[PDB]
């Protein structure tokens, strides 16, 4: 029978993480934000 | 579960697991067979978990089982009770889990638009679960009860 | 999409011809027709969700496929299924005002079947919810309504299968 | 290239959102001047109010370097 | 068409047909009788529209037909008086179809550009639409004239 | 509006009003002092539409007012009858519009949410429109009831 | 944006009163007007690019603007410019088919004095321009027409003064 | 955001001293409430739906409000009052865990009170229901709980006013 | 993606079977195993860098490849290698806390073969790297450690074969 | 801290905190005690842990206390050490934290660039780090020692 | 931005005079000073690092800013300050080149005392920083190069102050 991560499954969701620039996020915070921005536009799949 | 949580989390960060993460992890382990033992308590007294949480639930709603309500009839009550056994099943799920994400991929996304569909209430549902928690902490012992406590916690306030 | 109106145009654009006696009479037709499928719409809209719940209740529920090991196990598979179904009536009642089977085959019949067997959800099954659907529809809507909404159904049930 | 500090304070009429708009509903920013245009038409088909406008940076009048 | 337009919104919204809209097409189906008589007046008046409002573009405009202008000579005057042809065939085409959607995208996209590549003034053309419009009046009944006067002013207005 | 809703098409296109969209404002205007009449109508029945629809309701739901419903005891009955009223002044600025946006602005949106912290079944707020609906309709003429049917089913539809 | 028949709606909202025949009687009075404001649209829409032409021709052409060191000399000011005349013209026949001049201040003239001083656009001259518009609509429109588009113009115009 | 632990940190740290048994002992008493809050933040979660009905109840509805004319009439505005009700709970909740007011400050309070001028919503209302809120809160955490949370939802109100 | 815990469940749930104390000792398992592999992770991640120097120097460099005309000659081609190389490193490591192979299924395992064959990428050079990862590895985690590591390093490199 | 971090993505997610997320902060706080221990020892031998670490470092690396090197001379010597002070100090924030993150901010982010402009040998930085922690473990118990060490990697990972 | 040669042509511009004698002459005096101007800034682009290092020494570095509670205190914050520096240097090379201070005024100059003034980055260090920068830089330019580089370093200072 079908499993729970058989259609759409569980993993594309919750690898979405919505990201905001607060302004006094502290720089870590900010820093992942920005890396993510590089990583969606610019295909850095490292990530970093 | 708590290991897929934390691997999730560092690959968003694309780093290594940090320490914390990594001690909670070490935690986790530890806790895993008192764990266990919660939940095989549960399994055992199923059975009479669900049809005492059944029984006060119809008291607290009469109208669910009335000639309108939704429960009213054989079918149908039997129907809602199933929804409490596989509400408890879920339950048992996530204490070995230690985590409530296998309850909420298999019970609480989309919850809201199926039984609006049934056109069950949901209040009522979160009144079944209520007292489900109430007959479960009876059987579990203090501390055994709060971890199992926070299960059924978040249970209600995903249906509300 | 193209409508009726639409397609009688769009032959003699290609043609290059002015429009005929012959295109007008087809476009007449069409008028007569309207005012009964403007009718059936808002039955249908007003009706919609109950529709889903009678023809749900028809087919899908009380079945294995909601039972666990079934495709509509879960809660987060039941939405989806519901979703779908919700889908397939719009969709239908958007052919009947317009006239046309074509909108159907751009939006809903494109990539389903390929989409379907990739997540493993069963065609013969969802044909059976779009017939259960077009039974409760065709109740609401009345006999000469009923027949213009019926092709519009079987045509998305023949797209699936 | 001219640029426009812009203060706006935009509400969302249509759907009711869960998650935070406070970014969204007042956000002080720098516009390219080309971009700002059409920004300013977008806040106003929002139905956002625009707070205040200033060129922070270019000169006004000036025929080259814009 | 009218319907086409109202579905393409609704399918936007994601929403069935409001009511509104429904009684847009409501009105629709009713006018559509008295449409088809309107195009099919000026499909049998085609030729004479066409012959006399290419006459009233000449005396506007001596230069198009100037051996400088574009029109000049019989096969260029040919092709400016078969372009007349085709718009009065797409204002047929709107009137039936209640919207000028059919007429756009046949004729009113990338107009600009295929004329600027001809060389051919866009005013011009834009003229000899007028001057088509006045021609069609006059053989319609006056509100018949005044609902072809719409699709002829889109044309006008389309090609400026 | 019908007014309302083609400017707004329009400006998102970035264009003046197509022969189709004025067409629809022509047809709108001549409907409107019939539209006026029928809400009046409405209007001037309103006391009695709310109260008999109100006990349409009640005799079709006797939980709502039930010890547990919602609805039950006089101000909760009370309370339960402004909401009719309100949805009926609703629809009768829908009628003059035009379009459902007046209604959907005041009534529609975030309904379900402000009735569930309420707790209110949105069911049976739903059968009291329709039940106001069968009252409406009875006082209107026939073609008067069918223009008015429409508001009242989008409300309907709205709420469920 | 609002409209004459939603803004009598929404006066009675906040009152919460119903619809009364004094509310009737505005929404009346401009059920009448509705087909010829339908008709003076119409009209505008077809000859806009004229009306722009006109008006700049009268106010804004053949003058120190245009010479060098003036606001609208270059192409790139010129085009500006004759962009910013169309904007005023199109939002002005939305409000008069609207019959409120509520849109107007929502889309055209709230934001425009600030970016317009940032600029260094001189505001009396857009006046004169929109008073130029108007004068050319006015004829092309007629007598029905011109006293109903008079207004919207003259609105756009004190705003920006 | 800070927490109690970091703000101690962040002190020493521009000091550029070492953690002494001072600030340990800060340190060591934030330990002993954790444990409290923990308990505290599971049962809010629980009941939130019910606390914002019951706040709402003490003040928002059967009010000039929700009768038309009023900030929170039509069910939009409703909806989002309510909506904001929710934002200050949770944030509330974790200022709570946190042991540091910063979080409200960062999130919440920044922009707060401008935005509500524009949009015209009512402060002092907004103030009531969070007061209201806390009222609710302390009862079912239970007393020991109550001080540390009614701090949190003091300072949400001083900074809205 | 899925845990073993979550795969125990997985495989209980489609049952629709309670949790029973076979199902219970598989978990059991896991928690035993739990302690050491959260060890060897913090091993790996100190010595990353490392781990990934000495593996490319036993296969990778000196060679053919990083001589010119080879797919890793250019800095830019061999720093895209060691960054690949990273990522086996850390999804490998994931997967060793995790308990299950699926993570590098969706992650890494999913179009790779194809997108090294459209960039001419050699999966034979490749795999021998990750093997050598897996030796280097082995030493740092100690025994009981490295058969675990071992096995979704051989995943990896089955996939990618 | 832990706490931080349990907020930050609950905020993110615009949810309560989740059951297990609680759970970690339960952990956390009884763990607190025992860290503050932890962080006490080191900072008492603090001064020594430093002196032993950079004896350490310049036996393995005699060229950079040599003419030549970066860290000769008793201005650039002290220097070094102070640098080493630093670092412990990070440490001993991050144990009572429970999280890298306060360590982050204040050492681990721009490191390289302000190293690198200094010309300090980031290869040598990592090495007194290593032998810090050595020291470090040796003051420690074994399960507190493990708990430090962690800390200690971290730094030597980020370099 | 502007340079030299288009400021004149723009001053022309405006006036709408052709080029004339006297603005020849100041395009001819750019000219001659455009070779000795393209050398300085290859001499500053390879000595770009050890620039920033030497001024650091002179003024930043074994200061209060640099101990624990300085502005320049944490890595982080040193990073930053440096890359200002770099800023300031890349800036002035691109101005000496232009031969005109607009580009500083346009890009750095804009903001950047208030921008300071909310950080609490101390002005006058980092006045203090660019000075330093700038007798580097003419050490290294030599005489000729150091009089045009100094205008442009000394524009950069006024500014912050
Ligand atoms: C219900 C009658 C049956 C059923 C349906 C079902 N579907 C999914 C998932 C998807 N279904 C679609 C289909 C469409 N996308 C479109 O754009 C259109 C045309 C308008 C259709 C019909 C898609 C793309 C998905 C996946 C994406 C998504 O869910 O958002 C599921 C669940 C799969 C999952 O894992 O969520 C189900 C259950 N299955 C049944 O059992 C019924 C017979
Ligand atoms: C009991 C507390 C309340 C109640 C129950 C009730 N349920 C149904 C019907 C269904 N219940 C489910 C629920 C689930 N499917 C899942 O996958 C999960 C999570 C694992 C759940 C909880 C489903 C799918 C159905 C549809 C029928 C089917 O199983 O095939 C009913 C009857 C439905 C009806 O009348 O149409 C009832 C009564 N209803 C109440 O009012 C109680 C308060
Ligand atoms: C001559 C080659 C062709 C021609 C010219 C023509 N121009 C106008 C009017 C204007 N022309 C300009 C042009 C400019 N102003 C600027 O600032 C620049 C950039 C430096 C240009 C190129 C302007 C602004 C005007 C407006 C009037 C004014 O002088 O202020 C006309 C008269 C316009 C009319 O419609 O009557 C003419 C005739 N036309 C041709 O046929 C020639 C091929
Ligand atoms: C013409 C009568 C006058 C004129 C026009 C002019 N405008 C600009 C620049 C802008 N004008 C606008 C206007 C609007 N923004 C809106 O949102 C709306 C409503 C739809 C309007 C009307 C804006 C935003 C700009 C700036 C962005 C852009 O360029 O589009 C210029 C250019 C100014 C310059 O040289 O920098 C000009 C010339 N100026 C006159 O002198 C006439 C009186
Ligand atoms: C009657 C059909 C059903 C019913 C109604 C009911 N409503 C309330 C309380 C409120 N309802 C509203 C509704 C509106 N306010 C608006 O602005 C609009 C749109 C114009 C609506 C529809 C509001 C705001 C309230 C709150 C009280 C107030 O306004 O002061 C109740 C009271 C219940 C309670 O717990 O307070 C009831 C009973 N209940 C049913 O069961 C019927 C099916
Ligand atoms: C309820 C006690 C009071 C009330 C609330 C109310 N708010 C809005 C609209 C908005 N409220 C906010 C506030 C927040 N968004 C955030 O992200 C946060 C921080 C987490 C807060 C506090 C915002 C941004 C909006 C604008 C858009 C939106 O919907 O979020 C309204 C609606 C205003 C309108 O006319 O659209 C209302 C009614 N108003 C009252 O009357 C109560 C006293
Ligand atoms: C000499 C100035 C310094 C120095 C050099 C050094 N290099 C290596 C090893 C390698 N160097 C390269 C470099 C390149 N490959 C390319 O494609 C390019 C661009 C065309 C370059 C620059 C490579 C690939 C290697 C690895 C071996 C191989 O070629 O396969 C070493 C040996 C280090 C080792 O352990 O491998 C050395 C010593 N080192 C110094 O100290 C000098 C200052
Ligand atoms: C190192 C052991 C071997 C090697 C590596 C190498 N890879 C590339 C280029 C790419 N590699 C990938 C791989 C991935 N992208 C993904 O999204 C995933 C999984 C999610 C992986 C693992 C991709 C897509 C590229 C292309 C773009 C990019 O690098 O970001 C190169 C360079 C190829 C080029 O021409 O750019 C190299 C050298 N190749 C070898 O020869 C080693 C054996
Ligand atoms: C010792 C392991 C190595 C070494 C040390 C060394 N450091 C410097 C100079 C600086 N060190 C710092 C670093 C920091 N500032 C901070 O705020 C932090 C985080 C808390 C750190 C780590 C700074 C700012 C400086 C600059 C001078 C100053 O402190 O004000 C030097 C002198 C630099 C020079 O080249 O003159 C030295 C020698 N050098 C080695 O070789 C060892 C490996």
């Amino acid at each position: 029978g079908q499993s729970v991560e058989v259609g759409v499954g569980t993993l594309r969701r919750q690898l979405e993480h919505i990201y905001r620039i607060a302004p006094d996020a502290t720089r870590s915070e900010k820093d992942v934000a920005i890396n993510a921005i590089y990583r969606q536009v610019l295909d850095v799949f490292a990530g970093i | 579960s708590v290991l897929t949580k934390a691997i999730v989390n560092a690959d968003a960060e694309a780093r290594y697991l940090s320490p914390g993460e990594l001690d909670r992890i070490k935690s986790f382990v530890a806790s895993g067979e008192r764990r266990l033992r919660i939940a095989q308590t549960l399994t055992e007294a199923r059975e009479r978990i669900v049809k005492q949480a059944g029984d006060q639930l119809f008291q607290k709603r009469p109208d669910v089982v009335s000639p309108g309500g939704n429960a009213y009839g054989e079918k149908m009550t039997a129907l809602c009770l199933r929804d409490l056994d596989y509400y408890l099943r879920l339950v048992t799920y996530g204490i070995v889990a230690g985590d409530v994400t296998p309850i909420e991929e298999i019970g609480i996304i989309g919850v809201k638009e199926m039984y609006n569909s049934l056109q069950t209430p949901i209040p009522a549902v979160a009144e079944g679960v209520r007292a489900m928690k109430n007959v479960a902490t009876s059987l579990l012992s203090g501390d055994d009860a709060a971890e199992a406590g926070f299960y059924f916690d978040y249970l209600v306030g995903a249906m509300q | 999409m193209q409508d009726a109106i639409t397609a009688v145009i769009n032959n003699y654009d290609v043609q290059g011809k002015y429009l005929d006696g012959a295109a007008l009479d087809k476009l007449k037709a069409y008028f007569t027709t309207g005012a009964v499928r403007v009718r059936a719409a808002a039955v249908i809209s007003s009706n919609a969700t109950t529709i889903i719940k009678e023809a749900a209740a028809k087919a899908l529920i009380y079945s294995d496929l909601t039972r666990p090991g079934g495709n509509m196990y879960t809660t987060r598979r039941y939405a989806a299924c519901i979703r779908d179904m919700d889908y397939f009536l719009r969709y239908a009642t958007y052919a009947m005002l317009a006239g046309d089977p074509s909108i159907l085959d751009e939006r809903v019949l494109n990539g389903l079947k390929e989409t379907y067997n990739s997540l493993g959800v069963p065609i013969a099954a969802t044909v059976g919810g779009i017939q259960a659907m077009k039974e409760v529809v065709g109740g609401l809507v009345g006999p000469d309504a009923a027949k213009e909404a019926s092709i519009y159904f079987d045509y998305l049930s023949s797209g699936l299968s | 290239s001219r640029y426009f500090k812009v203060t706006a304070c935009i509400p969302s009429l249509k759907r009711v959102r869960t998650g935070r708009e406070l970014q969204n509903t007042f956000f002080t920013k720098l516009v390219p001047y080309e971009n700002w245009f059409t920004e300013q038409q977008r806040i106003q088909k929002a139905g956002g109010k625009v707070l205040s406008v200033k060129l922070f940076t270019g000169v006004q009048g000036a025929n080259t370097g814009v």
